[PDB]
C-alpha cells in the first residue's frame, strides 16, 4: 500500500480540488473539453438511477438504503422499475441458470452508459452455492461488472460505499479527452 | 372424383425428396419395397394433412401400407360416392 | 359498543368481529366520514406531522451507524505480540468453512515451525459467517471491523496470505480491542 | 436427574401406539409396518399400490382427520432395489397429531397421485418429479417446476454430481446465454469425514 | 429374468411406438411455429434435421418403460415449446453451439492431451 | 387567435429543436438485437375489449350531452326564464333518471 | 336459537343439522352393512356411528349436541359425516380387508443402507 500521509507531511500538501484531471491543461481546447467532461461527469454522478433488480436476500439490505437511516435519495440514487429509465443495475442476489437469459435481456435493454454493481457473494464468485448444479458461478460470466460489494448480506454502509466508489468511477470517466486524443 | 384425388396423392408423393422418381405405383408399399423408414411414412401422412387440409387419426394411420389404401380412405373423407 | 358476531374465546382475539351498527348516530357518523373524508383527513394530519419529526438520516460517510464488537467483516490473520504469525496451519477453519473458501497449503519452515506457505480466502466465496474464528484454537483468523473494501475488479477480492497479513497489520488495534472486550462471551 | 437428555412425551406415545395398531387393523391390505420412532413420531410403511386409499382414509375418518398435508418428501437410497421412497407428512388439526406415510418407488414404476385427496399434492408431486424422476400417474399437469427449462436429468439423486454436468455463460457471438460443459476454477474438495469407531451400539443390529 | 411391473403410459411396444409417432408428428407440426416465434439462426429444415437426429439417437432403445419415459420427457419439452417458456438460448441448446468439436483420432487427442 | 397560432408554432418549434439537440447530445453506441427488443419483464415475448369500447361510447354520449349544457350560462340573462328553467330542470333530471336506470339495470 | 355465524369462512349455518346428521349416519350404516363382518373397519365405523346417532338422538338441542359429541361444531359434524360416507363408498370398491398385495422386499425398510450382512 501507501502509508496515509502524516499531518506534518499533509499540511505541506496542497488541496486536491474537485477535478481529477486538474486545471493545468495546456491547450485552451483541451481545457474546455476537460471542463465539459467534468460537468458531464458531475451530471452523471449527481443522479444515478439504479434498477429494481432484487434476486435474493441481498435485496433486503438494498431496501435498507432506501430506509430512512441511510437514505440513498440524497446521493442522486432513486429506484426505477423500467430498465430504460435506469442507469445502474444492482445484481443483489443469486443468479441461477433459469435467471441468466432474463438478466442478460434486462441488461441489454438498458441504455448505455451502463454501470453494474455486484451485491453479495452470490452475485460475484458464486458464493455459498458455488458448487451447485443450477447456480451461475458469479454474474461476471454474463454481465460486465464495475463495482463488486463484498459482504454476504453487505451492511448498508458497505453497499453505499460501493455506490460512492461507483460515483468516483463516474467522476473519473474520460470521454471528451479521449475523443480529442482519438 | 377418384382420378382427381389419385393424381393429387401421386403428386404429393412425387413432391417428397427421398422418394426416387421411378417406382411410383398404386399397389407397392413404402416399408419394405421402398426405402422409406417409419419416420418417413408419418411424414407422408403429414404431407397428406398439409395438402388436403384435414387431420388423419393415428388409429386410421397405422393401418396404411400402400397408396391404394390411401385412396381407399380419402374417398370416404372427400365424399366422392 | 357493537356486538360480537362470533363469541371470542379466552385464548384468542378476533379481528373484524364487530357487528355493523344500525342506530342513526353511528350511520350519520360513518356517512360524514365517507362524504367529508374524515379518515383521510386523519391520515393527512398523521402524514403532515412527520415532516416536523427529526430525520433519521445518518449522513454517510462523515457519520457512520452503530456496530458491535462481535461484528463480522473482512477476514484477517493476526500475529503474536512478539511478531510471529499466529496461524499454525492446523486447518480447522478450512474444514469448518461451509462455502470452502479457505485453501491452506503448509510446509515445515527452516526453524521447524508449522506455519503456512499458502493461506487463501476467496472473499467472493466467503459468506462472513465467523465459523473460522470460533474454530481457530489460537486467535489467528479473525473477523476485522472493515467492511469498506469494495473492489473495482473481480480478482482483487481473491485474498492471498500477504493481503490477510497486511489486513492483520493494518487493523490490529481494533481487532485486539474487540477480542479483549469479547473473549469472555465466547 | 438428567437435564441434558430430552424427556419423551408419554401422552404422545400411548395415543400414537394405539392409533398405529388401529390403522394396522383397519388396513391390512396396504399397511406393512407401523413404527413409533424416537421423538414420538408415527410412521406407516405402505405398499406402493396403496398411496391413494391410505391417504384418503386418514383424510376422511372420524378417528383420524389428517386433513392437512404439509409436505411430500422424496429420499433417494440407491442401495435398495426400489431406490426412491416417498414420505407424506400429514397433520391432524382435530386430534392435534402428525403421521408419516412412507412408500417405496422405482423411477420406471409409477405412483398414484394424491391430488384427488389433497390438492397440495398438485405441486409437491411435481417437485419430486423434478428432482428424482418419480412419475405420478393421473396427475393434472406434471411439469418441471424448479430446474431450468433445458435441464436434462434429475439432480437430487445420489448418482447425480454436486456441481452438475453443464454450466452457462454469455456468448456475444451468438448474443445469448449458451451452455458449456463444466469446468470449475477450483474443484469441490471432498472431505473424508468418516468415523472409524462406532458410537451407537443400539443401532448395530437394527438392519434385520 | 422376468418381473411383473405397473405399466407407465403404455401396455405394449406397438402402442409405445404409436405414441412416439404421435410425439414426432406433433413436434414436426410445431417446428415452423418454433422457427417463427423464436429469434434463432436455425431454419425450418435445420430444425427438422435436428428433430430426426434426436429421434435416431434414441432409436436404439427397446424397453417399454424406458421408451415411455422418453416419450413423456419429449412431450414435456414440446409443451415447453408450444407455450413459450423456453428462451432462444434454450431452443439452441440442441445444436451444440459455442463448443469446439473434439477430434476422434488418437494423434490429435495425443497432442491436445485429451 | 392569430397570435395563438404563432405562439403554438413557436412552442412546437422549440420542443422539436430541443429534442433534435438532445438526439445529437445523446451518446451513440452500437445498436443491438436485444436492445431494440420491446420490454417484457425478464424473458422476451392484446385482443379487442368491448367493455373499454362502451366506456369510450358512454364518454362520447356524455360529452355531446355536456356540449348542450355548455351554452346556457350566457343565455340565462337573455332568454325567457320559465322556458330556460323548464329545459334545464328537464335536461338534468332526464340525465339523472337515465343514469340511475342504467345503474339499476 | 341459531348462531349468527359459525366462525369459519365458507361454511353456512345449517338450518336442520339433526336430520342431516341422522340421515348421513343412516347412509353410512347402509353403506357399511354390505361389508363382511370380519373386517375391522366395519366394526369400528358401526360403533362410532351408533354412538354418534345415540348422541344426536338423546340431545335435541344444538349446543348440547356440540357439547356431548365434543368434536367441533355441528357443521363440522356434517362435514365429517359426508367425508366418512365418501370413505365408505370408496371402501366398497377398494376392498382393503384382504391380505397384503405386495410384501416388503429384502433390505427395503432398514434405514442404514450400506451396512454389510
Ligand atoms: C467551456 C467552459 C467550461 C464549461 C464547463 C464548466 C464546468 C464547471 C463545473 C465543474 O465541474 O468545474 C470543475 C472545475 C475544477 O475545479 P477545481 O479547480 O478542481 O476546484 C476548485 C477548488 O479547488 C475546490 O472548490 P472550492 O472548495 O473552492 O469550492 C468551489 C466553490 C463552491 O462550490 C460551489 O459554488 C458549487 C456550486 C453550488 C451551487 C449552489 C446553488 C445552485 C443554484 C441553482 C439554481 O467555491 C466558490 O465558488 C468560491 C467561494 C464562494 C463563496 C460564496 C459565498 C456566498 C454567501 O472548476 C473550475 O474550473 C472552476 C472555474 C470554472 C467554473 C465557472 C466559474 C464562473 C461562473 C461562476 C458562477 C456564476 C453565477
Ligand atoms: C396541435 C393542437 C393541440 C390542441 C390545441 C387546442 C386549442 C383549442 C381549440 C381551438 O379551436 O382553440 C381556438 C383558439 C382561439 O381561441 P379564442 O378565439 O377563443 O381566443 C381569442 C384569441 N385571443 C386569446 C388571442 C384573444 O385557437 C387556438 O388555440 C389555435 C391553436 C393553434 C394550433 C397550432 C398547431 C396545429
Ligand atoms: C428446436 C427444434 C427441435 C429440435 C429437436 C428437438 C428434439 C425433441 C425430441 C428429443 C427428445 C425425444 O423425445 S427423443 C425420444 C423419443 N423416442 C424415441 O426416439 C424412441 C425411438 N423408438 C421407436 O421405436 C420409434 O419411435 C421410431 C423408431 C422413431 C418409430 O418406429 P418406426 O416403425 O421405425
Ligand atoms: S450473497 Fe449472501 S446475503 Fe446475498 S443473496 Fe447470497 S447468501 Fe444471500
Ligand atoms: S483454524 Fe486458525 S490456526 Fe488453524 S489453520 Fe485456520 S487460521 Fe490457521
Ligand atoms: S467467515 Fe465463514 S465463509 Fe468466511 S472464511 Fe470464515 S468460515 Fe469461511
Amino acid at each position: 500500500q501507501q502509508t496515509l500521509p502524516v499531518a506534518e507531511v499533509a499540511q505541506n500538501l496542497p488541496k486536491k480540488g474537485y477535478s481529477p484531471f486538474g486545471t493545468k491543461q495546456s491547450s485552451v481546447a483541451e481545457w474546455s473539453l476537460a471542463r465539459l467532461d467534468d460537468l458531464l461527469n458531475w451530471g452523471r454522478k449527481g443522479s444515478i438511477w439504479p434498477l429494481t433488480f432484487g434476486l435474493a436476500c441481498c435485496a433486503v439490505e438494498m431496501m435498507h438504503i432506501a430506509a430512512p437511516r441511510y437514505d440513498m435519495d440524497r446521493y442522486g440514487v432513486v429506484f426505477r422499475a423500467s430498465p430504460r429509465q435506469a442507469d445502474v443495475i444492482i445484481v443483489a442476489g443469486t443468479l441461477t441458470n433459469k435467471m441468466a437469459p432474463a438478466l442478460r435481456k434486462v441488461y441489454d435493454q438498458m441504455p448505455e452508459p451502463r454501470w453494474v454493481i455486484s451485491m453479495g457473494s452470490c452475485a460475484n464468485g458464486g458464493g455459498y452455492y458455488h458448487y451447485s448444479y443450477s447456480v451461475v458461478r458469479g454474474c461476471d460470466r454474463i454481465i460486465p461488472v464495475d463495482i463488486y460489494v463484498p459482504g454476504c448480506p453487505p451492511t448498508a454502509e458497505a453497499l453505499m460505499y460501493g455506490v460512492l466508489q461507483l460515483q468516483k468511477k463516474v467522476k473519473r470517466m474520460k470521454t471528451l479527452q479521449m475523443w480529442y486524443r482519438k | 372424383s377418384l382420378k382427381l384425388i389419385n393424381e393429387r396423392v401421386l403428386l404429393v408423393l412425387k413432391l417428397y425428396d427421398k422418394i426416387d422418381p421411378s417406382k411410383l405405383n398404386v399397389e407397392s408399399h413404402f416399408i419394405n419395397d421402398l426405402g422409406l423408414d417409419s419416420l418417413d411414412h408419418v411424414e407422408v401422412i403429414m404431407a397428406m394433412e398439409d395438402e388436403f387440409g384435414f387431420e388423419i387419426p393415428d388409429s386410421d394411420a397405422e393401418k396404411l401400407l400402400k397408396p391404394a389404401d390411401i385412396i381407399k380412405y380419402v374417398a370416404d373423407k372427400e365424399d366422392v360416392y | 359498543e357493537p356486538k360480537d358476531i362470533v363469541e371470542v374465546p379466552k385464548g384468542y382475539v378476533y379481528v373484524n368481529n364487530k357487528e355493523l351498527s344500525m342506530e342513526f348516530a353511528d350511520i350519520t357518523d360513518r356517512a360524514a366520514s365517507t362524504m367529508f373524508f374524515g379518515e383521510l383527513l386523519r391520515g393527512f394530519a398523521v402524514t403532515l406531522a412527520h415532516i416536523f419529526k427529526e430525520p433519521a438520516t445518518i449522513n454517510y460517510p462523515f457519520e457512520k451507524g452503530p456496530l458491535s464488537p462481535r461484528f463480522r467483516g473482512e477476514h484477517a490473520l493476526r500475529r503474536y505480540p512478539s511478531g510471529e504469525e499466529r496461524c499454525i496451519a492446523c486447518k480447522l477453519c478450512e474444514a469448518i468453512c461451509p462455502a470452502q473458501a479457505i485453501t491452506i497449503e503448509a510446509e515445515e519452515r527452516a526453524d521447524g515451525s508449522r506455519r503456512t506457505t499458502r493461506y487463501d480466502i476467496d472473499m467472493t466465496k466467503c459468506i462472513y459467517c465467523g465459523f473460522c474464528q470460533e474454530a481457530c484454537p489460537v486467535d489467528a483468523i479473525v473477523e476485522g471491523p472493515n467492511f469498506e473494501f469494495s473492489t473495482e475488479t473481480h480478482e482483487e477480492l481473491l485474498y492471498n496470505k500477504e493481503k490477510l497479513l497486511c489486513n492483520g497489520d493494518k487493523w490490529e488495534s481494533e481487532i485486539a480491542s474487540n477480542l479483549q472486550a469479547d473473549h469472555l462471551y465466547r | 436427574d438428567k437435564p441434558t437428555v430430552r424427556q419423551p412425551d408419554a401422552v404422545a406415545r400411548s395415543h400414537l401406539s394405539d392409533f398405529g395398531r388401529y390403522v394396522a387393523e383397519c388396513l391390512p391390505k396396504y399397511v406393512q409396518k407401523v413404527q413409533l420412532t424416537a421423538g414420538d413420531e408415527l410412521e406407516v410403511l405402505i405398499a406402493p399400490e396403496g398411496v391413494v386409499p391410505v391417504l384418503q382414509f386418514l383424510k376422511d375418518h372420524h378417528q383420524a382427520q389428517f386433513t392437512n398435508l404439509v409436505d411430500i418428501a422424496g429420499v433417494d437410497v440407491p442401495c435398495r432395489k426400489n431406490r426412491f421412497e416417498v414420505v407424506y407428512n400429514l397433520l391432524s388439526l382435530r386430534y392435534n397429531s402428525r403421521i408419516r406415510v412412507k412408500t417405496y418407488t422405482d423411477e420406471l414404476t409409477p405412483l398414484d397421485s394424491a391430488c384427488e385427496v389433497h390438492k397440495a399434492a398438485n405441486w409437491y408431486e411435481r417437485e419430486i418429479w423434478d428432482m428424482y424422476g418419480v412419475f405420478f400417474a393421473n396427475h393434472p399437469d406434471l411439469r418441471r417446476i424448479l430446474t431450468d427449462y433445458g435441464f436434462e436429468g434429475h439432480p437430487q439423486r445420489r448418482d447425480f454430481p454436486l456441481s452438475g454436468y453443464v454450466e452457462l455463460r454469455y456468448d456475444d457471438e451468438k448474443k445469448r446465454v449458451v451452455c458449456e460443459p463444466l469446468e470449475l476454477a477450483q474443484e469441490f474438495r471432498k472431505f473424508d469425514l468418516s468415523a472409524p469407531w462406532e458410537q451407537f451400539p443400539n443401532f448395530r443390529n437394527a438392519n434385520p | 429374468a422376468v418381473q411383473q411391473v405397473r405399466p407407465i403410459l403404455s401396455v405394449d411396444r406397438e402402442e409405445a411406438r404409436k405414441r412416439a409417432l404421435n410425439l414426432y408428428k406433433a413436434w414436426y407440426r410445431q417446428i415452423p411455429y418454433i422457427v417463427m416465434d423464436y429469434d434463432i439462426p436455425m431454419t425450418v429444415e435445420q430444425c427438422r434435421d435436428k428433430l430426426r437426429e434426436e429421434f435416431v439417437k434414441h432409436r436404439n432403445v427397446t424397453d417399454i418403460r424406458v421408451i415411455d419415459m422418453l416419450v413423456i420427457k419429449g412431450q414435456m419439452e414440446l409443451k415447453e415449446s408450444v407455450e413459450i417458456w423456453k428462451q432462444k438460448g434454450h431452443i439452441m441448446r440442441y445444436w451444440k453451439e459455442s463448443q469446439d468439436p473434439k477430434p476422434t483420432d488418437f494423434l490429435s487427442k495425443f497432442i491436445q492431451g485429451v | 387567435m392569430f397570435s395563438i397560432i404563432f405562439i403554438a408554432l413557436l412552442i412546437l418549434l422549440i420542443t422539436t429543436i430541443v429534442m433534435f439537440l438532445a438526439s445529437i447530445l445523446s451518446k451513440k453506441a452500437l445498436i443491438d438485437r436485444e436492445k431494440s427488443s420491446p420490454f417484457e419483464c425478464g424473458f422476451d415475448p392484446l385482443p379487442f375489449s368491448l367493455r373499454f369500447f362502451l366506456i369510450t361510447i358512454i364518454f362520447l354520449i356524455f360529452d355531446v350531452e355536456i356540449a348542450l349544457i355548455l351554452p346556457m350560462i350566457i343565455i340565462m340573462k337573455y332568454s325567457n326564464i320559465m322556458i330556460w328553467t323548464i329545459t334545464s330542470i328537464i335536461f338534468i333530471l332526464i340525465l339523472l333518471i337515465g343514469l340511475y336506470h342504467e345503474w339499476n339495470q | 336459537i341459531i348462531k349468527a355465524s359459525t366462525g369459519l369462512t365458507g361454511l353456512a349455518v345449517s338450518t336442520n343439522p339433526h336430520h342431516t346428521l341422522s340421515a348421513l349416519y343412516g347412509k353410512i350404516l347402509r353403506a357399511v352393512s354390505k361389508m363382511p363382518q370380519d373386517a375391522s373397519y366395519r366394526k369400528y365405523t358401526e360403533q362410532l356411528v351408533k354412538q354418534r346417532a345415540d348422541s344426536v338422538a338423546q340431545h335435541k338441542d344444538i349446543t348440547a349436541l356440540e357439547k356431548a359429541v365434543g368434536c367441533g361444531q355441528v357443521e363440522e359434524l356434517i362435514v365429517q359425516a359426508e367425508n366418512e360416507l365418501i370413505l365408505a363408498r370408496k371402501m366398497l370398491g377398494w376392498k382393503p380387508w384382504e391380505k397384503l398385495v405386495q410384501a416388503a422386499p429384502a433390505k427395503q425398510w432398514d434405514w442404514p443402507p450400506a451396512q454389510i450382512m
